């Protein structure tokens, strides 16, 4: 009834609202057996601090009583102990709902995230995980480099917290790194990957493979979903961001950043593992099925953009950097197509290298 | 000193709930302030009960210090100074990510402390007596102090927001707020300059307080400075009247005056003839701020602009206003000496 | 004992703002070589206001009018002595 939203509808850290969505989500269970959008956008706006009338006043602002309210949902979550409860709530809590403070609830979710994360809610932390699984890459990607930009250039620690839930966590370390691969995408200066997250990842890749092979057996995947539903095997983007490596003084004075080659290239060498184990998990087992790995014909667009990228002076200042680059782009090819992950035959990128720089490891792909 | 999931969990309780969940005793505002100080050290989505945390620990830190100071609770120098440690070793870990937020939110209680608190006390131009009033508080010099390390953080990137943003603050939290923008004039002499006669314009095509205010503050930020004022006074008078207004308000600004008399040839003739399209009433109001500006203002080398003016009287509508000028300024003068009956004028 | 020369750390800060006024950048440059004798003076005597507030920061006719009024309209030698003697 209308009579509980009025007596929930009063401050912004009432434990009316906790109650409303404990009986939600205890109905949402008790009917799933034998299985509303409204109640969840309400709920969703009550936290959003946006008021149940489309055009009134926010729901009585922040202040502290919305970190009370969120220590509140926390906790909660916490001691949930229903995985299809909590990925309901937290699905519908960061879902684009067309309300005022659409944005402002997906940043409020993706920070109470990043609190369990802290909390250590390992189930919460799951069940969040699965959300961004059942959320469009462009939201959830955008909400992990918030997140990351919010850690990871504060103390130290943050960092050294990331890498203690991903050994926890494979699930949510496996969605982090394919996050982490969507925003480096070598687009632009921002594109370059900080240095407290790349130490992270780099710290982070020796249980890359096992990771990798957790979330591919985690669930079967069907087909190809709304611009990915957060892809396990983000290899393309480690690929190119070895490649990136002088990519970084290009996009940039000039010579701003060009360290960072030793760490990416130590940190692509973990493909090799990645490679071996996808090709006993494919190959060798009974799932040499589908295309073999997540490829989604990205092969040519990564080409394109190695293409396109790289002609900031390739000639004389990066000649060694583009073969290398080349070389590297070559192994990855070579990984692709013996470990089956690329089911395409010849001429899906020997073509492509007809408009990249010229070099000893472009003949080497193709013969 | 790392801080564990289940402790940062205790401290989110203790800091939020009042009472630590263990021993079941509400906490003290020191208690407060150092939980807030170690949640700072942790989860930035969750820094902003660390802003509204600071926020109510820093006005009941203003409040017993300045009562304190008037009288003339328990002492919180040394976490103050942690508090300002912390800050300023986060504007040098970087500046882009921390700067704006918390510049907002400082200036954002700061404005509104100086709008409840000023003015309504036991005891509290005047103006810079105010400014050693504040000054004798150290938290909201400490406040000062981070936010002037934050500009200093903040100049080759987006200065003119920042400053756009304090004067907005001050326009809300007017005129007890502007103890704070005359500081940062004394520390900073040029933007401020510039906003302030950007307002003093504005604020005489609005009516065409405010004015006061801005003419306080070029007083209050004249400390050595004047001669930046009369350079931007002198850079607007080159492209108005409101210099006359403010030069009234202001005696201060006699300084650019003993300039402004070698200033104008026949190009400031034509300049002045191009603005004559002004009412007689405007033009009336002109008259009487120029002849109690040169009288009761002018007490520098105004030989040589009594000079230049009877030389203007030896274009040619500038020579008819200028002799009607010298007129009613002896007129003035007249009215100035020769009055009152017994204490003497000046 | 820095207590009587009150007159003459006046006529010291007199000379310190003129000393700013015209030449600024060499009292800067003094000011901040020599900046550890000068916060050891402004702490060690918190008397001295005037210190702390320049390396923080950086009368007239209507009395004397009686008196010359006075002196002007002053017949008597008891008057010109009396005022003289003020």
């Amino acid at each position: 009834m209308s009579d509980i939203r009025h007596s929930l509808l009063r401050r912004d850290a009432l434990s009316a609202a906790k109650e409303v969505l404990y009986h939600l989500d205890i109905y949402f269970s008790s009917q799933l057996q034998s299985a509303d959008k409204g109640p969840v956008e309400l709920l969703e706006e009550f936290v959003f601090q946006v008021p149940k009338e489309r055009s009134a006043q926010p729901k009585r602002l922040n202040s502290l009583q919305e970190l009370q309210l969120l220590e509140i949902m926390c906790n909660y979550f916490q001691e949930q102990t229903k995985d299809s409860v909590r990925q309901i709530i937290f699905s519908s809590l960061f879902s684009p709902q067309g309300n005022k403070a659409d944005d402002s609830r997906m940043s409020l979710l993706g920070k109470l995230v990043s609190m369990a994360v802290a909390v250590c809610r390992i189930p919460v932390l799951e069940c969040a995980a699965s959300w961004l699984q059942r959320t469009p890459v462009v939201y959830c990607v955008r909400l992990a480099k918030a997140l990351v930009d919010d850690y990871c250039c504060l103390v130290p620690g943050s960092i050294q917290t990331l890498k203690q839930i991903f050994s926890a966590s494979p699930r949510f370390c496996c969605q982090f790194i394919t996050s982490v691969t969507a925003l480096y995408d070598l687009s632009s200066d921002d594109l370059i990957p900080p240095m407290d997250l790349l130490e992270m990842i780099v710290t982070w890749i020796f249980e890359d493979p096992r990771l990798i092979l957790i979330t591919f057996l985690n669930t079967p995947i069907a087909a190809n979903l709304p611009i990915g539903f957060l892809e396990l095997t983000p290899l393309v983007g480690l690929i190119r961001w070895c490649v990136k490596a002088p990519l970084a003084y290009k996009r940039k004075g000039v010579g701003m950043d060009r360290d960072s080659h030793l760490l990416y290239s130590k940190l692509h060498l973990s493909v090799l593992q990645v490679l071996m184990t996808l090709q006993l998990h494919l190959t060798e087992k009974n799932l040499y099925g589908r295309l073999g790995l997540i490829l989604f014909d990205h092969m040519v667009p990564l080409v394109e953009e190695i293409n396109r990228l790289a002609d900031e002076l390739n000639p004389l200042n990066a000649s060694q950097e583009i073969e290398l680059s080349l070389d590297r782009l070559a192994q990855a090819l070579q990984v692709a197509m013996a470990s089956g992950a690329l089911l395409c035959t010849r001429d899906d990128l020997r073509t492509l290298c007809s408009r990249l720089p010229h070099n000893n490891l472009l003949q080497l792909v193709i013969s | 000193a790392p801080l564990s999931a289940q402790e940062l969990s205790q401290e989110i309780k203790a800091f939020l709930t009042g009472v630590d969940p263990i021993l079941g005793h509400q906490l003290s505002a020191r208690e407060h302030a150092r939980c807030g100080l170690l949640l700072l050290r942790s989860l930035p989505p969750a820094r902003a009960a660390v802003l509204d945390h600071l926020r109510g620990v820093f006005d009941e830190s203003v409040r017993a210090h300045l009562a304190a100071l008037d009288e003339t609770g328990p002492g919180l120098e040394d976490v103050v100074q942690e508090v300002q440690q912390v800050l300023s070793e986060f504007i040098r870990a970087n500046p882009k990510a921390w700067a704006p937020v918390i510049s907002a939110w400082s200036i954002d209680l700061m404005g509104q402390l100086s709008s409840t608190y000023s003015g309504q006390h036991q005891r509290v131009g005047a103006l810079n007596e105010l400014l050693q009033l504040w000054m004798g508080c150290r938290a909201t010099r400490t406040l000062m102090d981070i936010y002037v390390q934050c500009l200093s953080a903040l100049i080759g990137s987006c200065p003119d927001a920042c400053v756009d943003a304090l004067l907005d603050t001050s326009v809300q939290h007017s005129p007890h707020f502007d103890w704070v923008v005359a500081h940062i004039g004394s520390s900073f002499p040029g933007t401020i300059i510039s906003r302030v006669l950007s307002c003093g314009l504005k604020d005489f095509c609005v009516h065409g307080k405010i004015a006061s205010v801005v003419g306080i503050l070029g007083h209050l930020a004249s400390r050595h400075g004047d001669s930046i004022r009369r350079e931007l006074l002198r850079m607007f008078h080159d492209s108005v009247p409101f210099l006359l207004q403010l030069a009234v308000m202001s005696p201060a600004l006699l300084g650019t005056v003993s300039g402004e008399l070698v200033d104008c040839p026949a190009v400031l003739s034509q300049l002045q003839q191009h603005l004559q399209g002004f009412p007689r009433e405007e033009l009336d109001n002109m008259l009487n701020l120029a002849v109690h500006l040169v009288s009761q203002a002018s007490g520098a080398g105004a030989y040589r602009l009594l000079q230049f003016l009877v030389d203007t009287a030896m274009p040619d509508t500038v020579r008819e206003a200028c002799d009607r000028l010298i007129q009613l300024l002896l007129l003035h003068l007249q009215k100035l000496v020769h009055h009152r009956g017994p204490p003497p004028r000046l | 004992s820095s207590r009587h020369l009150a007159a003459f750390i006046n006529k010291f800060v007199q000379f310190i703002h003129k000393y700013i006024t015209y030449n600024a950048p060499a009292a800067i440059s003094f000011l901040q070589k020599h900046a550890d004798p000068l916060h050891d003076l402004s702490f060690d005597n918190s008397d001295l206001v005037m210190l702390k507030s320049l390396l923080a920061g950086l009368l007239t006719a209507a009395e004397m009018a009686p008196y010359m009024k006075r002196l002007s309209r002053g017949q008597t030698v008891e008057d010109l002595l009396e005022v003289l003697s003020d």
